[PDB]
């Protein structure tokens, strides 16, 4: 007695979210295998979530003048809304997912000549620049920019929010809010440049992505 | 088999009560590299319908951040819910209301919003309940409340009138004596005194007027009143740890959920 | 000479109706302060202690046909992904058929968990077609009818071959949200940006057309069931739901 | 600085008259809060702690004659099977003779157990006949007079030869019911299908005729006693029974 | 419960055991009871086994309070045919006791 | 490779004299179990062939 | 609910449960996040048997904090023009 | 015969709003008198006690 094998009827295939139940199935027909390149055409590491989402992006460029008075607000920007734009590489991950949970890395850069003098403050305020005191902005995660000492500050913050995640298509309120206030006025002499340029870099850290969706 | 039956198949238990604790806790991932075989199934087979569902790669939800479990009956219905309210209008009167589990009795003469929902989720109820009454209105009013089991002589339900019973019959059933100036509240148990096994809510016919009610609470007031003042009582039911619930049932539809 | 004095604090003779530790009774009508034993004789041993007994039961919520006269990519039906969804009703008697998941979840403020949709088809052995079940994460108010069939494969989706030896596809929806819980907003009457009931909408597409002979019917009907796994609800209230007329 | 505060809960100053744990006294008229010892001196050592002292006593409930002028199969007497049955009364003084089982059982809502009927005959050594004691399970309202003598042997029954060295037959009725307990319905005034007091009726038949000489009396009288074994009653009330006039 | 469709028909049924009364509960929640689904493509026999569920200790046949069990069979998906196919299907319900206890033999019926 | 189980086609059920052969079968759905009475409503022995 | 009478007690000391669908509530918000994520609960009182001829009735509420509560992410305090009272 | 009597002292039904030992609650709106656990998930572990 010999047994004649037949084709299998029921099977479940897919890749981790598409599930296909088939009443009439068949085995897969594969030719070849995966090959390595002994002479590589690209020597960088291949693309992933880490090298596309966790990378610095320029989000804002302001300019600090000698006519701005004390406590004048040079930059008032929502950090997460500016990273949600088509011109950045992180949009390709955020356009199709619904919720996220992330940390933020900020780097603020200025360039004075050493004939100038003055100061700035760069505080990370969560949610809202509310009725709190301007003179108490050193309670937040902050950084002081002095024209004599440094020209780069960098801040690292975790996820602080009233819910479990952030909804990009229809947000409740902004997660973080960066403010840059004039902490001491910019003074020059005769002939010195009456300005200095400012740039803000931002990136995600520990990016979690949930619920891929068709509608944008 | 005791009954003499025979079968070549396997008979399994269907819809086992309490399959999961309704708090987020841990008893890596939930789904993983292995292909999900539980996505496709046959619902007409009760053996294959007990398969755990998965279709997408997930991971563990973690743990919740509050201690209690709100999805338990003994903590949900431990909160005391509304039962009835009524007012008095004259002197030396007596009011009588039964605690009827039947869904045929519509409120005000029946179970209101949350108690009507709960006692039609299951078939059989057995055990003692937990009554709290609240006095609102006049003062210097002496009142007496007692409990009569089903099957015994008592005044007409849901009607305020003079009492046809004597003081020897009222105080032999066990009664409390209060005054509306001192307390304003009575938290009293209700004993399980019935001749049958358990009471049910979803019945019709002559089984609706026999096996639905389990007890009956009535209140008589004296020393009311002086010239112009109202007197209002409100009743509230809670559930105890001695009570039991049997045979889960299809819940009420959206047109039978009624309130006062 | 006895020395036993206490100071009468605040909240003197106040009724707390919020939990069993303050609503339990002080005295008793029962003789001898007696207690009652367990008797699982006439109840079959089926005793309920937890509300997962009803929520883990798949009960019918929707009903839609899959005609042979619809085009490829046409959206057949859209479902808001929340336990408060049901649309079935009956004529005699006049009633609105609740589900077992919408009866338990309507008595709470906040819900959380993984909803499990079950799609049972009723073909013959001779119809042939496919459906596409897509899940667009978001909320219950997003403009979702502009999504084409090719755009719907960006979202997490699943196909289903209709005719076969199995009939039911179980579609466990993952919990995707920005907030940890999700509020029962149907008590209110006005909308507010930020508070929602659903975690997105679920679309059903015509993936392949329905081929069939001439001596069978030209449509296949699909039932939609609704249960929940890893369900968590808290903050009770009272509310009576209504038919989602879509 | 003392820190001793309590919150005054609900049911403030409420009298619970339902059990001893809430009806026991808070203070005492007695000097030195004293207690009393046991003294079974003038009481003979006969101390009562339980109501089975009265219910297990067989007391007389009925009285019927067994004439010589009745036919075979004629129903002599019918008895409803419940502890509330008695029919004897006295003339001087005017009174309604309760039984010891109907005095305890009238003070409860629900009863349960095995009733024991005792039939004591008073013949000479010269009468000769038999009785048939049949038990038809059911309730206290069934049309029972159509049952013939041959049909009565379907039910559980027992015969008794009258003249002999023994006089009493004990007829322990088994508990046959659909409900676990049985309600005291005599407080109410209208009937209701489903709630009952009895578990059936008991018929007495003329099985063989009464043969006797000419110098003895032409009838034999039978007493009916009534007690209970495995008796259980709960849910007390107050009620005063009445003579079953049948 | 037994049915017999030809495989050119399509539709569905539900066969739930409801104790006592088909009360105000939901028709769409009949899968909470001990039930069975009859699909014209998959099966044609369902079988259910239930214990004794009642408010009393036993059941009185001569004068009952209320029915113990109540079987309902609802149309769960409509029956559709083509041209010439039979527009009906037959249905049959079989029942038996299990663990039968009998108490109190009586003469009167 | 995972195996997807399906419903059984052929089965024989019944109680000792009724035999039902089914081409389309399914498993039995049972709720609860048999319970004893700790407070019995009838104290006699149950009916059988011997007592009838 | 609780049920009181104004002759017997004159005070009620009651807990307030943490029943929310979100993680935590915040104070310093604007927009539609101010009308959603600020409130956490809501207490309401109904009275009966009031009144006779001429008498007033006044209620006053007081909040305390418990050991089960938590506080996160310190913030710059309010300025001297936002500190207001009744 | 029970013997349980206490004497009602001074400061009867007085509200002390000065410390937590007299301002803590006597009863609770929560079901089952329940308690809540710690959850430092969305707060970054930055907890203030002083």
């Amino acid at each position: 007695e010999q047994m004649i094998q037949s084709v299998d009827r029921t099977a479940v295939t897919g890749a981790s979210y598409f599930t296909s139940v088939d009443q009439s199935s068949v085995h897969t027909a594969e030719v070849g295998s995966h090959q390595i390149e002994p002479l590589k055409t690209s020597v960088d590491k291949p693309g992933s979530k880490k090298t596309q989402g966790e990378k610095f992006f320029l989000i804002h460029s302001a300019r600090w003048l000698t006519t701005h008075a004390l406590f004048h607000e040079v930059a008032k920007l929502d950090v997460v809304k500016l990273l949600y734009n088509e011109q950045f590489a992180v949009q390709g991950l955020l356009r199709y997912h619904t919720y996220a949970r992330f940390g933020i890395e900020i780097q603020v850069q200025i360039n004075p000549t050493p004939f100038q003098q003055g100061g700035l403050i760069c505080a990370m305020v969560p949610g809202d620049q509310s009725y709190g005191s301007i003179a108490s902005l050193t309670v937040y995660p902050h950084g002081l920019l002095n024209c004599n000492i440094n020209n780069v500050v960098r801040i690292k913050v975790p996820f602080i929010y009233t819910r479990g995640a952030y909804h990009f298509k229809d947000p409740q309120y902004p997660v973080w809010e960066l403010t840059i206030r004039v902490w001491s006025e910019l003074n020059i002499g005769t002939g010195t440049s009456a300005y200095t340029s400012l740039n803000v870099l931002a990136r995600f850290t520990d990016l979690e992505l949930h619920g891929l969706t068709p509608l944008s | 088999d005791d009954s003499g039956g025979f079968s070549t198949t396997v008979s399994t238990e269907q819809n086992v009560p309490d399959p999961q604790v309704g708090i987020t806790t841990m008893r890596m991932d939930v789904s993983g590299v292995q292909a999900p075989v539980g996505a496709i199934t046959t619902i007409e087979d009760p053996v294959l319908a007990k398969k755990v569902p998965e279709t997408f790669p997930e991971l563990k939800p973690g743990e919740s951040r509050h201690t209690s479990d709100h999805m338990s009956i003994y903590k949900f219905m431990g909160r005391s819910h509304f039962l009835c309210t009524f007012t008095f209008n004259s002197n030396n009167k007596e009011y009588t209301f039964p605690i009827t589990l039947s869904s045929t009795s519509n409120p005000p003469h029946g179970l209101p919003s949350t108690l009507r929902w709960f006692f039609n989720l299951f078939q059989l109820y057995r055990g003692p309940l937990d009554l709290t009454i609240i006095i609102t209105g006049a003062t210097d009013v002496d009142g007496m409340a007692w409990f009569t089991p089903v099957g015994l002589a008592v005044d007409t339900p849901w009607v305020e009138k003079e009492s046809a019973l004597q003081i020897d019959y009222k105080t032999a059933l066990g009664a409390v004596r209060f005054n509306t100036r001192r307390t304003g509240n009575i938290q009293i148990r209700l004993p399980w005194y019935s001749y049958l096994y358990a009471v049910s809510g979803a019945l019709d016919g002559l089984g609706d007027k026999t096996d639905s009610t389990f007890g009956l609470v009535s209140i008589q007031i004296a020393n009311y009143n002086h010239s112009d003042e109202y007197l209002s009582f409100s009743c509230y039911l809670s559930v105890t740890e001695q009570s039991e619930f049997y045979f889960p049932r299809a819940p009420l539809n959206s047109n039978a959920m009624l309130s006062t | 000479m006895m020395r036993n004095e206490t100071r009468v604090s605040t909240t003197e003779n106040v009724v707390n109706l919020s939990n069993y530790e303050d609503a339990r009774a002080k005295m008793s009508f029962a003789l001898d302060q007696e207690d009652w034993k367990s008797d699982p004789s006439q109840g079959g041993g089926i005793k309920i202690t937890h509300f997962t007994t009803w929520t883990s039961i798949p009960t019918l919520a929707a009903q839609f046909p899959f005609n042979a006269s619809d085009s490829v990519g046409q959206q057949i039906k859209v479902i808001p992904v929340d336990p408060y969804f049901f649309q079935m009703t009956n004529t005699n008697p006049d009633q609105k058929c609740i589900t077992a998941l919408a009866s338990i979840c309507q008595m709470f403020c906040f819900w959380r968990g993984d909803l499990v949709f079950d799609f049972q088809v009723f073909p013959t052995k001779y119809h042939s077609g496919r459906l596409l079940f897509c899940f667009v994460p978001g909320n219950e108010l997003i403009d979702v009818t502009g999504i084409t069939l090719k755009q719907a494969t960006t979202a997490p989706c699943a196909v289903m071959d209709i005719a076969g030896v199995q009939s039911t596809l179980r579609f466990r929806v993952p919990w995707i949200s920005d907030t940890p819980y999700r509020v029962n907003r149907y008590t209110k009457e006005a909308h507010q940006k930020g508070e929602y009931t659903a975690i997105g909408k679920l679309i059903v597409y015509c993936y392949n057309r329905l081929t069939s002979p001439s001596n069978v019917a030209h449509h296949v009907r699909v039932n939609v069931y609704l249960s929940a796994i890893n369900l968590e609800c808290f903050a009770p209230l009272y509310h009576a739901m209504d038919v989602t007329t879509q």
